[PDB]
RNA sequence: CUUACCUGGCCUUGACAUACUAGAAACUUUUCAGAGAUGGAUUGGUGCCUUCGGGAACCUAGAUACAGGUGCUGCAUGGCUGUCGUCAGCUCGUGUCGUGAGAUGUUGGGUUAAGUCCCGCAACGAGCGCAACCCUUUUCCUUACUUGCCAGCAUUUCGGAUGGGAACUUUAAGGAUACUGCCAGUGACAAACUGGAGGAAGGCGGGGACGACGUCAAGUCAUCAUGGCCCUUACGGCCAGGGCUACACACGUGCUACAAUGGUCGGUACAAAGGGUUGCUACACAGCGAUGUGAUGCUAAUCUCAAAAAGCCGAUCGUAGUCCGGAUUGGAGUCUGCAACUCGACUCCAUGAAGUCGGAAUCGCUAGUAAUCGCGGAUCAGAAUGCCGCGGUGAAUACGUUCCCG
């Protein structure tokens, strides 16, 4: 019933929250048959863990782009986000715990004579 | 190599050339500055000169040469040792 | 450029012109199925009797002011020693300096 | 089933803003419904040119083109508006298509 | 040392094209050939009419030429026969219909062209060159510019060693990116060889944005 | 930096035992970004060692972490309590590289367990240092 | 071809410009000799405007002024570029001091990334530089609802597939916001510095573009222009074949490895950016394969390149010059192209070299960075391990200025 949306690394997640007994949902499938690797799965139940009412919602999550990391976290994102339009209360414990902040860091562009963002091409006096 | 779907390549000029021979039974040296044409069965037994930048240098056909481009017997490069 | 490579090169684009019809005509023959394998054994022939200056394969791109060979740009038909000024005197349309 | 449906290209988003927001006023003018102007993702292409005449790989000019694009329906007009539209004046440096 | 070309960095900025149209890619090339072809024309063809800009328009189908002159009367010419030559002529090399329209500068010492190829003629006129730049800059800051810098590079006086004089009067920011600054480049060809002018001319900021300027 | 003064970058605390060591050792053994394969290794090394002799593997690691840390270095001078487990997890880490044994979870548990009992390359380098400090 | 070089075959007012003179529309078929350049025959056509006396287009023929030159001088030059170096400095007018070159201003205490800002002072005032205005990314709002989207309803072949909806993601134009703004210290109770709350973001948030007066007779007469010199039956122009790809050696910049944090096989997820009508191709059939044939959509938020790869799960290999490595060579082919011998790319079978972590020495990098994994483009018939871009996973370490370099 409420509603937000969360971004990390070209990622982008759009999760419904309301009233439930745990049913977590991600592109019509389970959160262990989506992500494979394990810290994903904390990364994603974290901020119910926090609140400890892991049991008291159900969550239906779309994401999209990026990759297996970026996507945990802007499932992240969107999960606070949604919890915190649910209550507003919420809003300073999850500040605290730092949930809320945006992460802002992206790749850098390829500059001309570099061979990357930063390294240089090996150089010679004679 | 050359696609199988479209046969050998032949220059005309040197086709004709060769055909004159094998119809006739002169011995003279055919002269040609096709090193891209292929050698044929009907090439066998002939001379044929062959350019390799600077002069034309004598070739004999046999059996084995069959199936091979003229320019790899007329080398363009020299080289003797450092 | 020289003027004697500026002439040639329109000499090529000539002859290319020239021959087109007749050489899209001969490999049109050579992939029809139809027709006998002596027909298109004749028409491999003839292409090969064609002038070696009508084959689109032997012309260069040059630049459309000064005749480089190098560094050519389809998009705007000048090598780069002109498509620099012109651009930055401000006569292609469209064009700017890019950061992102 | 009519329903105009108007394309416009340019190098400037500026210019075709303008036309585009000319455009709907227009068609409201003569009363038909309008949908859009919906923007569509613009291209964008990029060069790098050597600014050294002879040797010197690490300096270069980097140029880009933007082509910008919005599209316009126009639905149940009426008799006026098409050739209200078809009298509209054509402004430079923006391209029009209309289909019916 | 090498400084950027004052109108390539704000084009798109403050300053516009002087080409606008539209093409497709298998159109552009053919359409940029001819437009180059038309300014050589007539740069030959008006070299002694005071032409400084020229701005090409494709609507459709047709071209529109406009001419910003400072002698209108001898480009149009005593009857107006010569706009009518002038569009045969370039109709003739582009192709397609073309027609010309006039502008008049009102005052030619606020502008860039103008003011180099007057230095310029006066050099192969062999006036001594420190007199004329003198000269230009005095002219131009009475006829109310906000500044100017002028510099001549090359064989001066005949001297077998080249180099590089230059002068300048008010403000020229270079690098603040919304200024209006004005821009031109020329040649006198003397006995001795080459020489080369160059003239900025800053006649105060655009404010505003290209908002403002309505690209 | 000769101009002012960085902070140390924030790890986050492990997702399975909530340990920030732990991840700390992780990013130690990782290379070229596996995270993954660096947490395999990691828990495949603690399951050994937790089967081997039954302890909890948080407590051992921190214990087995003390035993191995250095109290010197390289002209004596002392050492930070960061640069302490930063050599402490690098020695520990270097000597399964150079261990028998064929795969890196058993070589990485061999050093941790045989490093409890006090035998170890780890330990060894220690024990060089200290000779070295007390020398001079 | 490019091509400027070599061998040989050819032309001479020239392949190209203007002026003078005469004749032919221009053009077009077919054929022969030759390696081709060239030469000789054979056809058809004979056009447009026109105070129609002819003119225009175009060619040919003759004549001389000339054309032509990637020939030389970057130490005669223009234009353009590198470098100190994104270093923080560099100058002027009017006063005053000194016989004079010159000085002062611009110096001294703090502070900053900075000649950035505050205070004092025979100096009083200005300009170019520094910052800012420009692009991009991070949060929110308005406009916009298709070719993009699917929360609520309905159907369903369970495919947003369909009726629909305008919520959300996105697309892309215009706006808002961050200013030491508030709280606590500090300073001289100046400038400025250190902590805290709120906030997507806090002290210059990240990245790009923008290069001061000047130096190096730095680079480029082979992009182009240009003074002077030089060749002009040849240093100019046309052609075929060869060379730029040579090979006792030496150096620079890279790629692939030397394996178990790995190799092979089976199953199975998640991107961004860009290209496509002489083009990209769904699908089917043939082939072990590169590819071939038929056929379908697309001038593209519509169809396509397209399979992301590392990742996860299961099996196997058990430290061996190996099921590591993939050089070299024999055989058989595909495609582009008039043509792959010198001298192309790719496919299949066979072969299976050096290499087990590299001496003295030396290089890059301070965070979405290094490391590692794949994807795209310009040039281009074909021919990237280079160049220019795009995203995925994602570290370690900074006590400090004693030494090295600037
Ligand atoms: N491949 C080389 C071709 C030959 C050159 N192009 C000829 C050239 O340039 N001569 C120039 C020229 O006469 C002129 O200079 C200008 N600018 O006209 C004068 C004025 O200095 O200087 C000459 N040169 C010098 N060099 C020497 C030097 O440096 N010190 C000592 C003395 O001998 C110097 N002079």
């Amino acid at each position: 019933t409420n509603y937000g949306t969360g971004r990390r690394k070209t990622a982008t997640a759009r999760v419904f929250l309301s009233a439930g007994t745990g049913k977590l949902v991600i592109n019509n499938r389970t959160l262990e048959q989506y992500f494979g690797r394990e810290t994903a799965r904390m990364v994603v139940r974290q901020p119910l863990e926090l609140l400890e009412a892991t049991e008291k919602y159900d969550l239906y999550i779309t994401v999209k782009g990026g990759g297996i990391g970026g996507q945990a976290g802007a499932i992240r994102h969107g999960i606070t986000r949604a919890l915190i339009a649910a209550d507003e209360t919420l809003k300073p414990v999850l500040r605290q715990a730092g949930f809320v902040t945006r992460d802002a860091r992206e790749v850098e562009r390829k500059k001309l004579g570099l061979r990357k963002a930063r390294k240089r091409p090996q150089f010679s006096k004679r | 190599p050359r696609s199988l779907k479209k046969g050998p390549f032949v220059d005309a000029h040197l086709f004709a050339k060769v055909e004159a021979a094998v119809a006739s039974n002169s011995r003279k040296p055919i002269k040609t500055w096709s090193r891209r044409s292929m050698i044929l069965p009907d090439f066998v037994g002939l001379t044929i000169s062959v350019h390799n930048g600077r002069n034309h240098v004598p070739v004999i056909v046999t059996e084995h040469m069959v199936g091979h481009k003229l320019g790899e017997f007329a080398p363009t490069r020299t080289y003797r040792g450092h | 450029a020289k003027k004697g490579m500026i002439n040639r090169e329109l000499k090529r684009e000539k002859t290319v012109a020239k021959y087109a019809a007749k050489r899209a005509e001969l490999k049109a023959t050579i992939a029809n199925v139809n027709a006998s394998d002596e027909e298109r054994f004749e028409a491999m022939l003839k292409l090969q009797a064609l002038p070696r200056n009508a084959s689109p394969v032997r012309l260069r791109n040059r630049c459309g002011l000064t005749g480089r060979p190098h560094g050519y740009f389809r998009k705007f038909g000048l090598s780069r020693n002109k498509l620099r000024d012109t651009v930055m005197q401000g006569d292609v349309p469209g064009v700017v300096k890019a950061s992102w | 089933n009519q329903r105009i449906r108007i394309r416009l290209k340019s190098f400037d988003h500026r210019l075709i803003d303008q036309s585009a927001q000319e455009i709907v006023e227009t068609a409201k003018r003569t009363g038909a419904q309008v949908c859009g102007p919906i923007p569509m993702p613009t291209r964008i292409e990029r060069f790098n040119v050597l600014t050294s005449p002879h040797v010197n790989k690490d300096a270069r000019d980097q140029y880009e083109i933007r082509t910008y694009k919005r599209l316009i329906d126009i639905v149940q007009p009426t008799d006026k508006t098409v050739d209200a539209l078809m009298k509209l004046d054509l402004a430079a440096g923006v391209d029009v298509q209309i289909a019916l | 040392g090498q400084k950027v070309h004052p109108i390539g960095i704000r084009l798109g900025v403050v300053k516009r094209h002087n080409a606008n149209w539209y093409a497709n890619p298998k159109q552009y090339a053919e359409y940029l050939l001819k437009d180059l072809q038309v300014r050589e024309f007539l740069t030959k063809k008006l070299k002694n009419a005071m032409v400084s800009n020229i701005l090409i328009e494709r609507p459709s189908g047709a071209a529109k030429v406009t001419i910003s002159t400072a002698r209108p009367g001898i480009v149009i010419g005593k009857k107006g026969e010569d706009i009518e030559k002038l569009q045969r002529e370039l109709t003739n090399i582009m192709g397609v219909p073309a027609q010309v329209s006039i502008n008049e500068i009102d005052r030619p010492d606020l502008d860039a062209r103008l003011v180099a190829e007057a230095i310029a003629s006066q050099l192969e006129k062999r006036v001594m060159f420190r007199r004329a730049m003198k000269r230009a800059v005095q002219n131009t800051m009475r006829a109310g510019a906000k500044g100017i810098k002028v510099e001549v590079s090359g064989r001066l006086g005949g001297a077998e060693i080249a180099r590089t004089e230059w002068y300048r009067e008010g403000r020229v920011p270079l690098h603040t990116l919304r200024a209006d600054i004005d821009y031109a480049t020329m040649r006198a060809e003397t006995t001795y060889g080459t020489i080369g002018v160059k003239v900025w001319i800053f006649r105060g900021e655009i404010l505003g944005g290209m908002k403002q300027v309505m690209n | 930096p000769r101009r002012r003064v960085v902070a140390a970058r924030e790890i986050l605390p492990d997702p399975k035992f909530s340990s920030q060591t732990i991840a700390k050792f992780m990013n130690h053994v990782m290379q070229d970004g596996k995270k993954s394969i660096a947490e395999s290794i990691v828990y495949g090394a603690l399951e050994r060692v937790q089967e081997k002799n039954k302890v909890d593997p948080v407590e051992f690691f921190e214990t087995t972490l003390e035993k191995v840390r250095p109290m010197v270095e390289v002209v004596p001078m002392e050492v930070r309590p960061s640069r302490r487990t930063a050599l402490a997890m690098r020695w520990l880490v270097d000597a399964a590289a150079k261990r028998s044994e064929k795969t890196m979870a058993l070589r990485l548990a061999g050093e941790l367990l045989d490093a409890a009992e006090g035998k170890g390359a780890a330990i060894k380098k220690r024990e060089d240092v200290h000779r070295m400090a007390e020398a001079n």
